[PDB]
RNA sequence: CGCCGUCGGGCCCGGGGGGCCACGCGCGCGUCCCGGGACGGCGGAGCGAGCGCACGGGGUCGGCGGCGACGUCGGCUACCC
RNA sequence: GAGCGUCGGGCCCAUACCCGGCCGUCGCCGGCGUCGAGAGUGGACGGGAGCGGCGGCCCGCCCGCGGACGCUACGCCGCGACGAGUAGGAGGGCCGCUGCGGUGAGCCUUGAAGCCUAGGGCGCGGGCCCGGGUGGAGCCGCCGCAGGUGCAGAUCUUGGUG
């Protein structure tokens, strides 16, 4: 009638809302991507800069005919070692506050004069060194399980970073590498997003899983060696 | 006129100390005497031929008395050249020491 | 009181078979065969049922009249279609679409529809 | 019109920047009836009419899932070592095993190796590129003509049956061989012709050629060097 | 959930600038070994000149 | 070849042995029917390797295709006419199958009916004369 | 005081190749450098149609092909070996 | 060295660990929008002034009569981690037997019950349906109700045969 064809002179004010409605959509999401961008930029210069540092910073050092020492590193991978039955009652609790509760699967662990007195607690149980960041750069990429209610979900995205995430800034998946990689303010908050690594057996075999990594086997501590150990079990 | 194959001998499952698996074979197959020397049997068609007293054939036309299960070759197996085989349907155990012809079929030269 | 109808009827009723797999209506009106809400006929005050033809040829489509209920002779009105297959298809889409009677379940009583004289031409 | 203006590198990765792409388009200046007696006007017509039966349970739709590319739209690669001017050998024929000369790569990623027809019996017959072994020894075939038509409409079986169900001879088409011989007689022979004087070349090939293939006693192949 | 870092196009919906990182290492690359090549006919030659 | 139902795909069952009483063979007053064996030495309900196998959930097929008669379509039982065009509407996926009671005086004419509606009849050509 | 640093601060700077998710002159809204440049806003004014194709992009499709009868084809079980 | 010791590179396999299929349990959920016409992380107005642009002469549904499947609400769908078990406790059973109201316009001397069965299957399972053979007169489903209701065992009772 004419009160309907009124309106379809009006449906064309009415699908430019529906073309205004679509077209922020597209531009938020255009300009949050290219937000993205530039901040990895930042990073790609900022992680050549700390990285080139401590070899400047060690080479007019030695120059001048003195040490340099580094600074003890603050962040340390853990992946555990031995199994569940026959497990001591002091070690029975701290594996769990480490997020360590079966075999294989490891997390994070901001290092602490706090934090280390548990891992010589659960010495036996555990193997663990300071990372790379090629090890870190792989484990968020390739192994990226985060809950959000509880129900660990494949990141895949980086929507399910900035709703779940980014109440701090972190929206995105490289934010996510850089507040793992250089422990911030955001740490605690970024390590309890991500659910425990659940890693493979390592390809090419351990070494008596029992003695510490002193003694030539495998558990305890490591410091770098880890970077060689995560390229297996990855 | 002559042979297109290549001779093996089939040797047993791929077995544990205890259990065996049944579902994949172990061919201790001819000329292969190293780890590092079965890079190219790696995907070949196997087929255990055997004679039954009904009969079942193929394009060769006339009904015989030759039956064949097929499979093909997955991975090496130790240091030796010896070399697993997953067939379609498994072995039937009578033949352990008896022979399994690897093809030349499926080429990657 | 049609949910209340159905909150009795939906188990307990007679003519419901339970036999080796799903319930089955088997309801005098009804279009598919569930036990279902959907596709229940006593129940609901504007109901859609094809049937077949005594007189050997055509589809018989029964509808509720909606104007006296609890009135079971007179509540239903009924009339044949024999047609040549395909405006015996659209009269029925007609007669459904074309108003507010039922726009639920249209396929359902086209599928019927389809069926039966597939059943009834050869 | 103009060709892509991006060169490729690495699979999927233009070789220039996205600010420089977009400034080698230029984009800093173009943005832009009655038929009768009694009857009353004109019958519309029904294009793509209805149907009329309905089968009493449809299945629902696919998923489309992504751009699987059906066989004709796929892609064809070869082996390195098989170039043209081979002398294959076929394994899984009726011929199984005769040195026969590879030509050209086909459309449809099946290799047209013809058999040297007076030195085998295999003609311009057709064979796929996993059933055949490479060889290192060559013919010249570079500056050889082909034939335009052959393609693979010409190399297929085809199919003629006259009643439905069974009768008493076999299908009259799986019964009587193919006599498309008549027409094929003369593309061999306009081959054969372009083709062995160059076999005649190397001086003891078309003895080779004549030869059949077999693994004879304690020749095992992967040391076998063809 | 399809693997980064063996695929690309699944690399950029986490990271665009994965495209200008791996551009980058390849024109790296492409062009420090072109410049190998260069020098290595020239040292090679010289002392094929020279021996 | 009969009346060729709809999707139903490759059918896998994950066992088709059907579970036997412990020491069913060694005896016949020990009937082939599973009941759980609830010794305190028991073996099989310790579940020793070689030894037979108790049932659990994790035979349980799949649910897409539980319940299949090999053709594709699942079987449903009738006695008459007035219960068979209960499947006028569903009959490309489901099938009747006459009871064993219903005599050659009906079964002619249940399978009579099957034809014009085109239901799969599983036992068609029974108890004929 | 100089000295060392593929330092850093997008420093700036004054002339004289690579590269960059980088594109308004016509002149104005502020700062800045000794008029251009950068912008939060407007004074410039992204002068939209996405129209097409590719697709390492939200779990495979072939719009690929063969070969076999009147005693042979497939098959599962509380059948035997 | 096929012994002992200190070792290196391989290689072998567990129900463990990774990835994939499947069942079930648990948690956290979803659809009464069956809405081919609903589209709302913001939506109506008539005013007083405006330009980006539809018409400047610088002034205002329907060629098509059409569109799959769903939803037993105790139905279905989705995503995720989980599974050992004696004594024991709960839950679900379209598991079985026997009897009673209800229903199946059920069933059958044109062959019911039973019983046997190298016959065809279904269920994870309890157990069932189907064919054939025997016999010759009654029997079973579904919703409820009621049990003197489910055997390998008791130096089991009685019967029967090695
Ligand atoms: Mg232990
Ligand atoms: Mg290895
Ligand atoms: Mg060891
Ligand atoms: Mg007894
Ligand atoms: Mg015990
Ligand atoms: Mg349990
Ligand atoms: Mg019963
Ligand atoms: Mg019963
Ligand atoms: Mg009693
Ligand atoms: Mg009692
Ligand atoms: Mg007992
Ligand atoms: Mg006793
Ligand atoms: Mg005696």
């Amino acid at each position: 009638p004419e009160t309907l064809k009124k309106k379809r002179r009006n449906f064309a004010e009415l699908k430019i809302k529906r073309l205004r409605k679509k077209f922020a959509q597209k531009m938020l999401r255009k300009a949050r991507r290219k937000l993205i961008y530039e901040k990895a930029k930042h990073y790609h210069k900022e992680y050549r800069q700390m990285y080139r540092t401590e070899i400047r910073m060690a080479r007019m050092a030695r120059k001048a005919g003195n040490f340099y020492v580094p600074a003890e590193p603050k962040l340390a991978f853990v992946i555990r070692i031995r199994g569940i039955n026959g497990v001591s009652p002091k070690v029975r609790k701290v594996l769990q506050l480490l997020r360590l509760r079966q075999i294989f699967n490891g997390t994070f662990v901001k290092l602490n004069k706090a934090s280390i007195n548990m891992l010589r607690i659960v010495e036996p149980y555990i193997a663990w060194g300071y990372p790379n960041l090629k090890s870190v750069n792989e484990l968020i990429y390739k192994r990226g399980y985060g809950k959000i209610n509880k129900k660990r979900i494949a990141l895949t995205d980086n929507a399910l970073i900035a709703r779940s995430l980014g109440k701090y800034g972190i929206i995105c998946m490289e934010d996510l590498i850089h507040e793992i990689y250089t422990v911030g303010k955001r740490f605690k908050e970024a390590n309890n997003f991500l659910w425990p690594f659940k890693l493979s057996s390592p390809r090419g075999g351990m070494k008596k899983k029992t003695t510490h990594f002193v003694e030539g086997g495998d558990a305890g501590n490591r410091e770098d060696q880890i970077n060689r150990l995560i390229r297996r079990m990855n | 006129s002559g042979r297109l194959w290549s001779k093996a001998i089939f040797a047993g499952y791929k077995r544990g100390l205890r259990n065996q698996r049944e579902h994949t074979a172990l061919l201790k197959i001819e000329g292969v005497y190293a780890r590092d020397e079965t890079e190219f049997y790696l995907g070949k068609r196997c087929a255990y031929v055997y004679k039954a007293k009904n009969n079942t054939v193929t394009p060769g036309g006339k009904p015989n008395k030759t039956r064949v299960i097929w499979g093909k070759v997955t991975r090496a197996h130790g240091n030796s050249g010896m070399v697993r085989a997953k067939f379609r349907s498994n072995l039937p155990a009578k033949a352990i020491g008896h022979r399994i012809r690897v093809m030349l079929y499926p080429s990657r030269i | 009181s049609a949910h209340l109808q159905w909150m009795v009827v939906r188990n307990c009723s007679s003519f419901l078979i339970k036999r080796n797999k799903q319930t089955y209506s088997t309801e005098p009106n009804n279009l598919k065969a569930r036990n279902s809400f959907r596709y229940n006929g006593l129940i609901h005050r504007k109901t859609v049922g094809v049937e077949p033809a005594a007189d050997g040829k055509g589809v018989v489509v029964v509808i509720k009249r909606r104007s006296g209920q609890r009135k079971p002779a007179t509540s239903y009105v009924r009339t044949t279609i024999n047609k040549n297959a395909r405006a015996t298809l659209s009269s029925i889409r007609h007669m459904i679409r074309k108003n507010k009677y039922r726009p639920d379940l249209r396929m359902a009583a086209i599928r019927r529809a389809s069926a039966i004289l597939r059943s009834q031409k050869p | 019109p103009h060709c892509s203006r991006n060169p490729v590198l690495v699979r999927g990765i233009g070789r220039y920047s996205r600010s420089a792409m977009y400034s080698r388009k230029a984009m800093y200046k173009r943005k832009y009836p009655v038929g009768g007696d009694k009857n009353g006007g004109t019958r519309v017509v029904k294009l793509r009419k209805m149907p009329r039966y309905y089968p009493t349970e449809d299945v629902p739709r696919k998923l489309l899932s992504h751009g699987k590319k059906p066989f004709s739209q796929h892609v064809r690669k070869l082996r390195a070592s098989i170039t043209p001017g081979t002398i294959l050998i076929i394994l899984t024929g009726r011929h199984r095993g005769k040195r026969v000369v590879f030509l050209k790569q086909l459309a449809s990623g099946l290799l047209l190796v013809t058999g040297p027809l007076v030195l085998n019996r295999v003609p311009l017959r057709r064979t796929h590129q996993k059933f055949v072994i490479a060889t290192s020894t060559k013919i010249d075939i570079s500056n050889v003509k082909i034939p335009k038509h052959l393609t693979d409409a010409y190399f297929k079986k085809k199919k003629l049956r006259k009643p439905r169900h069974q009768e008493g001879e076999i299908f009259d088409t799986e019964k009587e061989k193919y006599e498309i011989t008549e027409q094929r007689k003369i593309d061999q022979k306009a081959v054969d012709s372009q083709i062995l004087p160059k076999i005649k070349a190397i001086p003891q090939l078309q003895g080779y050629l004549r030869s059949v293939f077999a693994l004879t006693n304690g020749i095992y192949p992967h040391k076998l060097v063809f | 959930k399809k693997n980064p870092l063996k695929n690309l196009r699944i690399m950029l919906k986490l990271n665009p600038y994965a495209k200008t990182m791996r551009r980058n290492t390849i024109l790296r690359q492409a062009r420090n070994h072109k410049l190998r090549v260069d020098k290595a006919a020239a040292a090679a030659a010289a002392l094929q000149a020279k021996s | 070849a009969a009346l060729r139902p709809l999707v139903k795909p490759k059918i896998v069952k994950k066992r088709t042995k059907k579970f036997i009483r412990h020491q069913s063979d060694r005896y016949v007053k020990i009937k082939r029917n599973w009941r759980k064996p609830r010794g305190i030495d028991n073996r099989v309900r310790r579940r020793f390797k070689g030894q037979i196998l108790m049932p659990n959930i994790g035979y349980g097929s799949n649910k897409k295709t539980k319940h299949m008669l090999p053709s594709g379509f699942r079987k449903f039982l009738v006695h008459n006419v007035k219960e068979l065009e209960v499947l006028l509407m569903c009959n490309k996926s489901y099938c009747a199958e006459i009871a064993h009671n219903v005599s050659s005086k009906n079964r002619k004419a249940i399978v009579e009916r099957a034809a014009q509606l085109a239901i799969r009849v599983t036992n068609p050509n029974a108890r004929l004369r």
